[PDB]
């Protein structure tokens, strides 16, 4: 996250850490054996890291667990980034706690200039290289549709949306992949690409989770 | 030595954090830099090793 601020120790309880040996993506707790992600951070043998502030330091509300299962979209295009959503499973049930929370899908799409809250590890920096031990925050709007296609053209798909800073200075950027986009209490969004970080005209680029709510029941009621 | 040697790093547009190294002629050494995990180009490695012993 470029143009954040700290969160505060277990203020989106939601947000999970996914760790191959070090963090590489964020993600969605949907419910206590479910976590969202981007398709694109798939890996065999994550380790899910659920109450993290600090990721660097365990300070005793974490929750490792192995995932059992990881469920790419079938229909997901590496090449286009096209339906870029994961579905995690843990190999045991989370303890949901206040600092373990599931976050709620979401029963209708958001519009453009909702504000929603982004947040990650991902990197600090929009010229240069700095991660943060702890968990950062953004708060953007949903941009429109012609604004996205405006700065990404012929790539945009249907089930993505655009939400940042045409003026540049506060997107989310690498290590924030698979994370969450919440506008207001739902799910809307998972973090996906974007050109460079916080540049002028190209906002971050986000899978429509709107658009998936019944292969999401439907992957969880099968599984 | 490539030509690819010469291309500027590319963090490529996804969003992941994968540790990598590129080779910088200005500084006539490989540096880190975060490759996003898609796309990209060829002036990128896995080890500091690889990348001096290929473009420096
Ligand atoms: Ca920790």
């Amino acid at each position: 996250i470029v143009g954040g601020y700290t969160c505060g120790a277990n203020t989106v309880p939601y947000q999970v850490s996914l760790n191959s040996g070090y963090h590489f993506c964020g993600g969605s707790l949907i419910n206590s054996q479910w976590v969202v992600s981007a398709a694109h951070c798939y890996k065999s043998g994550i380790q899910v890291r659920l109450g993290e502030d600090n990721i660097n330091v365990v300070e005793g509300n974490e929750q490792f667990i192995s995932a059992s299962k990881s469920i790419v979209h079938p229909s997901y295009n590496s090449n286009t980034l096209n339906n870029d959503i994961m579905l995690i499973k843990l190999k045991s049930a989370a303890s949901l706690n206040s600092r373990v929370a599931s976050i709620s899908l979401p029963t209708s799409c958001a519009s453009a200039g909702t504000q929603c809250l982004i947040s990650g590890w991902g990197n600090t920096k929009s010229s240069g290289t700095s991660y943060p031990d702890v968990l950062k925050c953004l708060k953007a709007p949903i941009l429109s549709d012609s604004s996205c296609k405006s700065a990404y053209p012929g790539q945009i798909t249907s089930n993505m949306f655009c939400a940042g800073y045409l003026e540049g200075g506060k997107d989310s950027c690498q290590g924030d992949s698979g994370g969450p986009v919440v506008c207001s209490g739902k799910l809307q969004g998972i973090v996906s690409w974007g050109s460079g970080c916080a540049q002028k005209n190209k906002p971050g680029v986000y899978t429509k989770v709107c658009n998936y709510v019944s292969w999401i029941k439907q992957t969880i009621a099968s599984n | 030595r490539p030509d690819f040697c010469e291309l500027p790093a590319d963090t490529g547009p996804c969003r992941v954090r994968f540790p990598s190294f590129y080779y910088n002629p200005d500084e006539k050494k490989c540096l880190e830099f975060i490759y996003g995990g898609c796309e990209g180009n060829a002036n990128n490695f896995i080890t500091k090793e690889e990348c001096e012993s290929t473009c420096a």
